[PDB]
């Protein structure tokens, strides 16, 4: 399960790439002048700041050029009908749709999910089996190093 | 002091031309008794265009083309001049005031004009 | 590089006594002394005597001794 | 993802290296994150409570700054090392009730006087005002 | 083909005058005398900047000055040397400069 | 007003209608000084006028320094006569004097915040840049520099009549913000 | 021509940066940004309302981090200053700088004028000049109801 | 203490430094000027412009004059056209 952290890690990743390729360019121009440049000059930070917004808001996970195979509705407006809802939809699981999906249908109640998924909570229509909720005292790996 | 260094420009001048003389095939006793000869000498107008108006407006010329005064010859690194003055850091070189000559490295200078 | 410059330098001194106006054709050891060429070695101004100024167009050769056309160009 | 995954990414980003003759190198070498902080018109910062972001429609950001060492070889057998601190890079959404929002640690009576719901459990994201929640 | 500053002092001035006597004489060729000069001016100038380790000041007043081809030729009037151990008077100087 | 602007210095230009040789100006000049690396043109020193011109090899020279126009023209005249006593057919043609500049004081101090919120439309005030207010006024085409301690500068002028009318069309002005 | 745009915005909307905030965030330098100002106004037709020192109070002293109370007797201060005429013909800049230095001083939080000139643009010299002219009438430039963590009599004299 | 004001940044005043103390090139004679081109062609067969500045010395529009009355611009099926010192 992809949480905030590794998503927005993955993000974050990207943008950093990104930063460091126009520092590289903003520097090179002024390097091949022949004149030192300013570091602060040098960074946008819009870079950063517009990619994680625009993700978090948007939905589409990815580059807003790249939106054609960015991965849409990972980010959703909080449902605030009821606390109840409000819980459920900060626990919400989604289920992937591709390769993997289409070989092995993710719509069923597989015996793995006793005490990790809830076995009752699920979306009518055409979202059943797709998007589940986590059980009361289920919890996900944050992940450490092995060494 | 200056007779000193002037010895040792002399031993830097021979070496220096040294290989000179082996290049042009010359033999060696040019340089021996050139360093002799050397150091026994040693030791309403208006039609304007006339200019003729006026006459005197300018200065004798005969001192730069005497130069027996004075003379220092050096390398200047920055010269600056406010509105009156002229400033002048003139680096390494050499002078000569009354015959005798003067070695400097920095020289420091304020003129009037 | 070597004996390239120096052939250019001398057909640039033509066209120089050409602004000059002087048609009497004149001596390449004269020219050379004109343009300081002395330095330069025999052999390059023989081979450039043989080969250069015969194939220069706007060279020509009078009496065994080279100079301009004055026939070449506009009157 | 704050505490460990920024810095790392950081750090595995490949030094710059530029040459076109003097070469700059560029290191990135720690991270810095400060609170949820919002800039009035005039330019003054002030801590941003997502209350406030809330109904002003802002973005719960923290500002991100990283320490960025650059060296310069310039042939000359000298090298200037020059540290740049806390460098502005940009601002990370900052999601609720982590221990960088500024609701962390709060009793519940200091959530009510900064108009929180105790029983709000946070774990997401105000942009431009709107909670949004990331889909396992 | 060099700098050829120190050539009009006195010790230019010597050399010069030896290498005429030379030529005078034929034991030297003009052009090894100018080889001579050109080595002499070389020496001259890295003995000058290498083993000259002495500041001097100097003050006064300017009448006339010149530049050209990175030339100065200034020309002051009732100068006076001043150096830390010793004192030098002069009614007029001629200070040519070169860079 | 009884208070008159007096000249600080004046720009004039004159061709010599002649092509000169900058590298044998500077050569054989007096107090001539040649960069081409830094300037084009030759710059000249003359004492007693005390004033500088400075001669291009297009034969036109501009004359700065002068405090009065008569000075301004004698100095041209003798630039003018030293290049030709270097050999060179120079003349003086068409001496202009291309610009005046002229200083004063009100004796009273200013206060230019007032003077630019009631002037805006020719007043600029920028402590930042400039601590002395610039006013372009229109009738004549002069740039007045005003400054709180009272003191007033008057530039682009191309006669001193230029100048004495600025001057009277602003003191009743600055009267008015007298602090 | 971008930079002195965005210095002429944030004058017209009323929260002006200085030519120096504004260099430091631009590559090119106070002078041209200037000079392409003047040129923008020109062209445009336009003016902008004088800068006066309350208007680099609220950003000067965020900053710094100084108490609100901090602030407002240094916005006091320049604006008392600025009214008395002890600051004749002094940058708007250098007048806050002088009367947040002053206030800083008088409170509990301290800062030097490295910092103060750090964080305003100005130079530490320029903070000494204008706050030696402040200075002498530093009780009558303090608000009534401030409380003196120096009291202002033992102010720095400098 | 990010962006602090400043009137003009370190990199930009030492650039400025740096051309100042350079100074513009002069416009040299043309007869030194054609010596240096012809030393250089002498080196090099071929050269394109921009270098060929720099070892000149000379105004860029100056050094194309020069150049254009005795050198002329061949066009190359490699990189581009460029100019050719010899005068034929």
């Amino acid at each position: 399960l992809d949480l905030a952290g590794p998503l927005l890690a993955f993000l974050f990743r990207g943008m950093f790439k990104n930063l460091l390729k126009e520092v590289r360019i903003y520097a090179q121009k002024f390097i091949d002048r022949g004149k030192d440049f300013n570091l602060e000059l040098a960074i946008k930070t819009r870079i950063i700041s517009d990619g994680l917004k625009y993700s978090l808001a948007t939905g589409n996970w990815g580059d807003q050029k790249k939106a054609h195979q960015a991965r849409a509705g990972v980010s959703q407006v909080l449902n605030r009908l009821t606390f109840a809802s409000t819980l459920s939809h900060l626990r919400r699981l989604n289920s992937p749709i591709g390769r993997d999906g289409k070989l092995a249908k993710p719509r069923q109640l597989h015996n793995t999910l006793w005490g990790m998924v809830c076995p009752a909570e699920t979306p009518e229509g055409h979202a059943v089996g797709l998007v589940k909720n986590l059980a009361l005292m289920a919890y996900i790996s944050v992940g450490s190093q092995p060494s | 002091t200056v007779p000193k260094l002037y010895r040792s420009v002399i031993e830097d001048v021979i070496n220096d031309v040294r290989d000179i003389f082996l290049d042009d095939g010359v033999d060696e006793q040019v340089l021996m008794e050139l360093k002799t000869l050397w150091e026994n000498k040693l030791m309403g107008q208006v039609e304007e265009e006339p200019l003729n108006s006026e006459d005197d407006v300018s200065d004798e010329e005969g001192q730069e083309l005497f130069d027996t005064e004075n003379v220092v010859v050096c390398q200047y690194d920055k010269i600056h001049r406010s509105k009156n003055k002229w400033k002048f850091h003139l680096k390494d070189g050499i002078m000569n005031l009354n015959g005798r000559d003067y070695i400097f490295s920095k020289a420091i200078g304020d003129a009037e004009w | 590089g070597y004996k390239f410059g120096v052939l250019a330098k001398i057909v640039n001194y033509m066209k120089t006594r050409h602004q000059r106006g002087d048609t009497h054709p004149l001596t390449l050891d004269e020219i050379l002394d004109e343009t300081q060429h002395l330095d330069i070695g025999l052999k390059q101004k023989q081979w450039l005597m043989t080969e250069a100024l015969v194939n220069n167009p706007k060279i020509e050769v009078i009496d065994g001794k080279y100079a301009f056309k004055p026939k070449y160009n506009v009157r | 993802f704050i505490q460990m995954s920024v810095q790392r990414i950081v750090e595995d980003a490949p030094p710059i290296d530029l040459q076109a003759p003097p070469r700059y190198l560029l290191k990135f070498e720690q991270i810095y994150l400060s609170k949820p902080t919002h800039w009035e018109r005039d330019g003054a910062p002030s801590p941003m409570m997502p209350n406030e972001a809330r109904l002003r429609n802002l973005t719960y950001s923290a500002p991100l700054y990283v320490d960025i060492t650059k060296t310069v070889i310039k042939e000359g057998e000298e090298q200037l090392q020059t540290q740049h601190q806390k460098t502005f890079i940009g601002k990370i959404p900052i999601m609720l009730r982590s221990t960088y929002c500024l609701l962390n640690g709060l009793t519940d009576r200091d959530l009510c006087e900064l108009n929180e719901c105790p029983l709000d459990p946070g774990g997401y994201f105000i942009i431009n005002g709107s909670e949004k929640v990331l889909i396992a | 083909m060099a700098y050829q500053l120190y050539r009009n002092t006195t010790l230019g001035n010597s050399l010069q005058e030896s290498l005429d006597e030379l030529i005078q004489s034929q034991q030297i060729t003009p052009q090894l005398a100018l080889q001579v000069l050109l080595q002499f001016d070389k020496a001259i100038n890295a003995a000058l900047a290498q083993r000259v380790r002495n500041r001097v000041n100097f003050r006064g007043s300017l009448n006339t000055y010149r530049f050209c081809d990175n030339v100065w030729t200034f020309v002051l009037n009732d100068v006076e040397f001043r150096e830390v151990t010793e004192l030098i008077k002069v009614d007029k100087v001629k200070i040519v400069a070169c860079d | 007003s009884g208070i008159v602007p007096q000249l600080q210095n004046i720009v004039s230009t004159v061709n010599l209608g002649c092509k000169l040789d900058l590298k044998t100006i500077a050569l054989r000049a007096r107090n001539a000084e040649y960069n081409p690396k830094r300037f084009a043109a030759v710059i000249m020193r003359i004492r007693e006028p005390r004033t500088t011109a400075l001669i291009f090899s297009s034969g036109k020279m501009v004359c700065t320094g002068a405090k009065s126009e008569e000075q301004s023209r004698l100095a041209a005249r003798k630039y003018a006569r030293v290049v030709q006593k270097l050999g060179f057919p120079a003349k003086f043609l068409d001496f202009k004097i291309q610009n005046m500049v002229g200083s004063c004081d009100v004796k009273f101090p200013i206060r230019l915040e007032g003077l630019v919120l009631t002037h805006q439309q020719f007043s600029s005030y920028e402590p930042e840049l400039f601590p002395g207010l610039i006013y372009r006024m229109i009738k004549p085409r002069i740039v007045l520099l005003i400054f709180v301690s009272g003191k007033v500068v008057l530039t682009g002028a191309k006669v001193r009549a230029e100048i004495y009318e600025a001057f009277e069309n602003i003191y009743p002005i600055l009267k008015g913000f007298r602090k | 021509i971008a930079s002195a745009c965005l210095y002429i915005a944030c004058r017209q909307e009323g929260v002006p940066r200085t030519f120096k905030e504004i260099c430091a965030v631009s590559r090119i330098s106070k002078k041209e940004i200037g000079r392409c100002f003047k040129l923008i106004l020109k062209a445009l037709e336009t003016s902008v309302d004088l800068i006066t020192t309350g208007d680099f109070m609220s950003r000067f002293c965020s900053n710094l981090c100084l108490p609100k109370q901090v602030q407002m007797a240094a916005t006091h201060i320049a604006r008392k200053a600025v009214e008395l005429d002890l600051v004749p013909g002094r940058s708007p800049i250098s007048v806050a700088a002088a009367a947040i230095y002053m206030a800083s001083q008088a409170s509990a939080e301290k800062r030097t004028q490295k910092e103060i000139g750090d964080i305003a643009g100005v130079a530490d010299v320029t903070i000494r000049q204008s706050y030696r002219l402040i200075y002498p009438r530093a009780p009558d430039l303090f608000p009534t109801d401030f409380k003196f963590d120096t009291p202002v009599d033992k102010l720095p004299q400098l | 203490t990010n962006y602090k004001p400043v009137a003009n940044h370190q990199y930009n005043i030492e650039y400025e430094r740096k051309k100042k103390e350079d100074g513009k090139r002069a416009r040299a004679d043309k007869q030194h000027v054609l010596d240096m081109l012809f030393s250089a062609f002498e080196k090099h067969q071929y050269y394109n412009l921009k270098d060929l500045v720099d070892i000149t010395k000379q105004p860029v529009v100056y050094l194309k004059e020069i150049l254009k009355e005795i050198g002329v611009q061949n066009v190359k099926g490699i990189h581009k056209n460029t100019w050719e010192l010899k005068p034929e």
